RNA sequence: AAUAUUUAUGU
RNA sequence: GACUAAUUACGUGCCAGCAGUCGCGGCAAUACGUAAGAGACUAGUGUUAAUCAUCAUAAAUAGGUUUAAAGGGUACUCAGACGGAAAAAUUCGCCCAAAUAUAGGGGACAAUUUUUCUAGAGUUUUAUGUAAGAAGGUCGUACUCUAGAGUGGAGAGAUAAAAUUCUGUGAUACCUAGGGGACGGGUAAAGGCGAAGGCAAUCUUUUAUGUAAAAACUGACGUCGAAGGACGAAGGCAAAGGGAACAAAAAGGAUUAGAUACCCCAGUAGUCUUUGCAGACAAUUAUGAAUGCCAUAGGUUAGAUUUUUAAUUUAGUCUAUAAAUGAAAGUGUAAGCAUUUCACCUCAAGAGUAAGGCGGCAACGCAGGAACUGAAAUCACUAGACCGUUUCUGACACCAGCAAU
RNA sequence: AAGGUCAUGGCUUAACAAGCCAAUAAUUCUCUUAGUCGAAGCUGAAAAGGCUGAUCGACCACAUUGGGAAUGAAAAAAUCC
RNA sequence: AUAGAUGAGUUUGGUGAUGGCUCUGAUUGAACACU
RNA sequence: AUAAGGAGAGCUCAUUAGUCUCGAACGAGUAAAAAGGAAGAAGCAUGGAAUAUUGUUGUACGACUGUUUAAUUAA
RNA sequence: CGGCCUCUAAGUUUAUAAUCUGAAGAUUAUGACGAUGAGAAAACUUUGGUACCAACAUUUAAAAGUGAAAAUUGUGCAGGAAGGAUAAACCGUACCUAGAAUCUGAAACAA
RNA sequence: UCUUACUAUAGUCAGGACUAUAAAGGUCCGAACGGGUUAUCGUUGCAAAGAUAUCCGAAGAACUAUGGUAAGCGAGUGAA
């Protein structure tokens, strides 16, 4: 028996090392992903000098950027007002995003949508947004207003999107968003979610609780628990391609096709170029790690505006300051 | 108990897996005593062809 | 009835 | 000197020297060096080297492996050894019986083969009983985190005693409401289950043996088993998860002459899930598996029979004994009488080490010497002594009191 | 099937068949050491005893080392190339 | 070939075992030393 | 690793299962492509002229492919 | 057989509106302009893999071979434009292409 | 209109070999092409950067064409 080309090793793909650049090459296995081409006409080409890192100005205001591959984007729903079944038409690869997105149908009109998948969801799933409000069918079967564990039985699947009011505590989220009608902003990336920690609610004098404030607590991500709108939308599950993060290059040139430019350190330039420039050799030149225009590197350094007091926040990130984690 | 070891999470029964090799060496030895006795006699043959016993249950050394 | 300091050496 | 037949005197004084083994010599040496005597062999006599025997000390005749060198981690199993009853055919093995014996005789036994038998080994009849194993789910006691603008308002926790540490950002204590992980109280026993390793909450699903009684069935189909393969505790490697608790490491506080340590505040790997690697254990009954056999008693486990109250009985397990066995301790369902088979041992130390090789990502594992150096290593028991050992017995030994230094 | 042979045997050949030996090392390879055997010598009470492989007899190999052939009834040479 | 089978010293406070070493017997195509 | 180190090569020719051609299954043919052998001839020499610039070993530095002072430093 | 002409990319804009701004101006939207691309017919003519026309490979105008064009199928990840559609005017046409008289190198320059 | 970077639209890379692929490689040998390692020549040079030979990359972080954007109080661009 012989050892084949392409190496299958729990979830990421390694190849055979016939070159000193493809040694280090890892990638996630994803065979479920669509082969062809996207819906076009949810699509638009991602060109100009912005892909270089310049602004309307023309100057560089993005530094290690250009050169990479030709792309389109796009055009993911972040709000699913829309109610209504929607069937999963396929699992496609995005390359302006680390997760996968899927193609999904509205049974009712037939138009089609792309939406952030989820860990797991596969072509033929059936999802549904109740955030434009809940049907009549659904209603009825319980015969009252709403049954908090009737609800969760019938609506907190894989995918669907819900009010984070609506998701019971516990439950994974990963598409939550802020603002009563905004769009998903958090833990939209491969592998994140976040969880819902509280809920202002009180006991209805039957065991049932029942929404009492205008906010919930939900740990992002970060490990911050902040405080997000009632009616923020958030969709059950995981984001997807959980190992992304494990990938591995191996070479310079596939940077390249990311857009990414190489990165100069300061030490390798001139006193005139950057405050680490300078000196006989390698030195540092007692001088603290900065960036080119003098924002510190490294020590704790906060960048966040300080009359910017984030008032949503219950619980502050955790600082490692500077301590080794492995 | 072929097709237990083989469902889910067969493999990790690793107690039985004397019991399958138990199994097939106890057929072994009245394979190979029914052989020489019944001198592949009409009696010896149709229990073969249903059972679908082929040689290699019995003639050589069974390795699991 | 479940207490508990310290104690090396000897052609 | 003793082994080993044969003595004194003088000199030397752990010096000089003797010596095959044990040993001798430190100022009155039967052991060294002289003198004499004695014992013995003799044209030979001693010494060195070597071989046989001593040595059953590599045991085929003919050994042994509980505690002294030595039972493999396990049993399924190819090869190979060994293995029923009553007849028959062939070999003429075996025997007369040799001379490597032509040709015959004898038939108990042996080999291949044939026909029958049922005591061995199996199958059926849902056994009972049972922490073997595996899958998918759950339960609960405590713990832990968060929340309540909780009550309460200065202590708590730790230890022999303390310190580091927690607490006014409201702890400990007493509650309410949620989240999260692994753990398995009682029942519980000298108890049971699997090849062993090992296996103890619970529901369902799933899995091979084993045990009892009756009949029925197959008709020797059996036991052991190098190697290969499979399984194999904890710890460990690798990848992806989990992370309350415990806890190598690292670090801090004490103790101490010093303290890496034992003790303490904390704490990362790791323990847990999934998939592989790894294969080493006081993997133990310090006792390989299996078969036949030997006298009783008191418990106990799962069944069966009965005049089921209580007595018989099958298969296990555990104490105490008889004959016997053993170095003895002890065993006595075996460490006895025998038998079969596999593994292993041949003075200690060097050494389970070296070198080459094989396996593994690694850690390491398998396998496995020789040189140099010794006359001893080693087991069980016996009587004492000792114990920061138990329980007693005497003493101004101590306690108490008085007096004194 | 045919030849060959006193006779037998792929001994030899033609045409078919895919067998034969072995499976635990048949076979092959590397290293260390050695002339082999005999109541021939020594030894033990003895074991199908052990050791040696001098003098004695039988066998094998060699003749500076390596590589080779012929003559002859037969290499069985301290020969010959 | 029917006479042919043997022990001793040395481990321990001591006893009994296990287990090596050495001695006692015979010998050499022997060597050395004193003769 | 194209490691190292070797062998072969042109011309004439025996030979030919199929393909192709010719004549009439067969026969013939390289004024068909190919295959082909321990065959042969000539010369000092048949990789014949031209084209492809050695091999091996031990170190330091930097993993590697790349980039740089256009026009003295390519590392 | 190209331009002109139609459509648009990267971009530009003393065009319009809104907004920001010491003045100059800048920003966003729309419009206009802007090829290095896309544009019917002819030896006579006037929806989104049901996809798409990036790279690579393959197949395909039936005697064979070869080179294109266009299309078919498939592969890899680096995931691969936009917009419009669908009786003959005007402008270019000479010569030179760098070893033998013409382009750039100060020039009839071994670049 | 040079040059550095980016951008849009396009174009180019004989033949052969290895590798799991018919196509998956900052793979190999080597032209065009792109570089400029070493030496010589030249130095009022043919040339204010050339000639010859040798050497390196040559499916890529490649090379090339026509346009576009970013530069001069603050520094544009910069694998530095
Ligand atoms: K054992
Ligand atoms: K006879
Ligand atoms: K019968
Ligand atoms: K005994
Ligand atoms: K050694
Ligand atoms: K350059
Ligand atoms: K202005
Ligand atoms: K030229
Ligand atoms: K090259
Ligand atoms: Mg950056
Ligand atoms: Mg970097
Ligand atoms: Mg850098
Ligand atoms: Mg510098
Ligand atoms: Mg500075
Ligand atoms: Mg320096
Ligand atoms: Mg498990
Ligand atoms: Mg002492
Ligand atoms: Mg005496
Ligand atoms: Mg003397
Ligand atoms: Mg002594
Ligand atoms: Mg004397
Ligand atoms: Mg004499
Ligand atoms: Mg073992
Ligand atoms: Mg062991
Ligand atoms: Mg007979
Ligand atoms: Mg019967
Ligand atoms: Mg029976
Ligand atoms: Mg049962
Ligand atoms: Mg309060
Ligand atoms: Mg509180
Ligand atoms: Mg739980
Ligand atoms: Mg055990
Ligand atoms: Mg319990
Ligand atoms: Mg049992
Ligand atoms: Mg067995
Ligand atoms: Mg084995
Ligand atoms: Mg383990
Ligand atoms: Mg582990
Ligand atoms: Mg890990
Ligand atoms: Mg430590
Ligand atoms: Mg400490
Ligand atoms: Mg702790
Ligand atoms: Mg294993
Ligand atoms: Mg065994
Ligand atoms: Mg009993
Ligand atoms: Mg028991
Ligand atoms: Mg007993
Ligand atoms: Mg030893
Ligand atoms: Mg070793
Ligand atoms: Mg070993
Ligand atoms: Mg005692
Ligand atoms: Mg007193
Ligand atoms: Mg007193
Ligand atoms: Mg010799
Ligand atoms: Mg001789
Ligand atoms: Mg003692
Ligand atoms: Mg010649
Ligand atoms: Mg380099
Ligand atoms: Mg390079
Ligand atoms: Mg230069
Ligand atoms: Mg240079
Ligand atoms: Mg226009
Ligand atoms: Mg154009
Ligand atoms: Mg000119
Ligand atoms: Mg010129
Ligand atoms: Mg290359
Ligand atoms: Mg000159
Ligand atoms: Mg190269």
């Amino acid at each position: 028996i012989v050892t084949p080309y392409v190496r299958d090793a729990g979830m990421m793909r390694t190849y055979k090392p016939h070159t000193p650049g493809i040694r280090h090459l890892k990638r996630p296995i994803n065979d479920h992903l669509w082969k062809g081409r996207p819906y076009l006409p949810l699509t638009f080409p991602k060109k100009g000098q912005s892909k270089g890192g310049r602004n309307h100005s023309g100057r560089v205001t993005v530094r290690h950027r250009g050169g990479g591959h030709k792309r389109r984007i796009r055009m993911v729903d972040f709000e699913r007002w829309i109610p209504g079944p929607h069937t999963v038409l396929r699992i496609e690869y995005d390359p302006g995003r680390s997760a996968h997105i899927a193609l999904v149908k509205e049974e009712a009109t037939g138009r089609k949508s792309y939406i952030v998948a989820a860990d797991g969801m596969r072509a033929g799933d059936v999802v549904q947004s109740y955030r434009s409000g809940l049907p009549q069918d659904l209603l009825d079967s319980m015969g009252g207003v709403v049954d908090p564990g009737i609800l969760a039985a019938r609506t907190c699947w894989r995918g669907n999107c819900l009010p984070v009011s609506m998701i019971p505590v516990g439950t994974q989220i990963y598409c939550v968003g802020s603002r009563p009608d905004g769009k998903a902003v958090f833990c939209r990336s491969a592998g994140t979610y976040a969880t819902i920690i509280s809920k202002e609610e009180e006991t209805r004098e039957d065991g049932t609780k029942v929404m009492t404030g205008k906010f919930v607590n939900v740990r992002l991500q970060s490990g911050e628990i902040r405080r997000v709108s009632k009616d923020a939308c958030a969709t059950v599950g995981i984001a997807s391609n959980i190992m992304h993060h494990y990938r591995q290059l191996g070479k310079a040139g596939r940077s390249r096709w990311l857009n990414i430019r190489p990165t100069v350190r300061g030490l390798a330039m001139n006193a005139n170029d950057h405050p680490h420039g300078g000196g006989r050799g390698k030195s540092k030149g007692n001088r603290h790690p900065v960036s080119p225009w003098g924002t510190p590197a490294k020590g704790g350094y906060k960048t966040r505006r300080k009359s910017n007091v984030n008032k949503w926040v219950v619980t502050p990130r955790v600082r490692n300051m500077g301590v080794r984690r492995n | 108990l072929s097709k237990a070891l083989e469902g889910h999470g067969g493999n990790r029964d690793k107690n039985n897996k004397r019991s399958l090799r138990r199994l097939c060496h106890k057929r072994q030895r009245l394979l190979r005593y029914m052989e020489r006795k019944e001198r592949g006699s009409g009696r010896w043959h149709h229990m073969l062809e249903t059972l679908g016993l082929t040689p290699a249950t019995w003639k050589g050394q069974i390795t699991l």
